[PDB]
C-alpha cells in the first residue's frame, strides 16, 4: 500500500487474497471435521455417563 | 523448460502450481471425510466386537 | 554532468546519507519516459531508503525497449542486466545536444 | 461475451471460473460434513428403533 498506485496494487493484493482466503478455508474445513470427531466422542461420553 | 523464456515462463508455471495444488486439496478432503466415516464405523465395529 | 560513461563501461555513484527530493525530478517536464518498477511512481516521497545507486550510461534509442528487467536483448544478455525482482526506476530522455 | 474479443475476455472468464468453482467446492464440503452428521444421526435413530 505504501509503494504502489491503484491498478497494480490491486493485482498484488489480489494475489495475497487468493491464498490467505484459501488458508482460512482450509482451517475451517479441518476444524469442522475435528469437531465432528469430538462430537462422536462427546455422545459416547454422554452415553457412558 | 524446453521452449519458453525463464524470465516469463514462471507465469505459466504460476497457474500450473495452483491448479495442481487445487486438485490436491480435493484429494485431502475426499480422504478425510471418509476417514472419519470409516473410524466412526470402525469404532462401532470394535463395539460390535 | 558533462560526460557520462558507456554502456560498455558504466558508472556507479553510490549515494547514501542525504535527504532526497524525487518530486523535483518528477514534476519537471524534461523526460521522455519515467517507469518505476515495484514502486508506484508518485509514492517516491514517502518511503525512506537504505542505499541509492546512481547508474548512468547511454544507449541506442530503440534499446529502451530492452532496458526493462526480464526483457531480453543484445544489451540485456551482453552489456547491462537487471534481475527479475528488480525494484526502482529507470529514466530515459532524449539527447540531441546532450 | 458481448463486449470483448477472445483474448482479453479469456482472462476475465478465467477469474470467473475460480471462485464459482471454488464456491461449488465450498458448497460440497458444507454438504458432506453435514451429511456425516446426518449419517451419525441416522444410526442412532435406527438403534432406538
Amino acid at each position: 500500500l505504501s509503494r504502489l498506485d491503484k491498478v497494480e496494487a490491486e493485482v498484488q493484493i489480489d494475489r495475497l487474497i487468493t491464498g490467505r482466503l484459501q488458508s482460512l478455508q482450509t482451517y475451517v474445513t479441518q476444524q469442522l471435521i475435528r469437531a465432528a470427531e469430538i462430537r462422536a466422542s462427546a455422545n459416547l461420553a454422554a452415553t457412558k455417563m | 523448460l524446453s521452449r519458453l523464456d525463464p524470465p516469463e515462463a514462471e507465469v505459466q508455471i504460476d497457474r500450473l502450481i495452483t491448479g495442481r495444488l487445487q486438485s490436491l486439496q480435493t484429494y485431502v478432503t475426499q480422504q478425510l471425510i471418509r476417514a472419519a466415516e470409516i473410524r466412526a464405523s470402525a469404532n462401532l465395529a470394535a463395539t460390535k466386537m | 554532468a558533462t560526460r557520462f560513461a558507456s554502456v560498455y563501461a558504466w558508472n556507479r555513484k553510490r549515494i547514501s546519507n542525504c535527504v532526497a527530493d524525487y518530486s523535483v525530478l518528477y514534476n519537471s517536464a524534461s523526460f521522455s519516459t519515467f517507469k518505476c518498477y515495484g514502486v508506484s511512481p508518485t509514492k517516491l516521497n514517502d518511503l525512506c531508503f537504505t542505499n541509492v545507486y546512481a547508474d548512468s550510461f547511454v544507449i541506442r534509442g530503440d534499446e529502451v525497449r530492452q532496458i526493462a528487467p526480464g526483457q531480453t536483448g543484445k544489451i540485456a544478455d551482453y552489456n547491462y542486466k537487471l534481475p527479475d525482482d528488480f525494484t526502482g526506476c529507470v529514466i530515459a530522455w532524449n539527447s540531441n545536444n546532450l
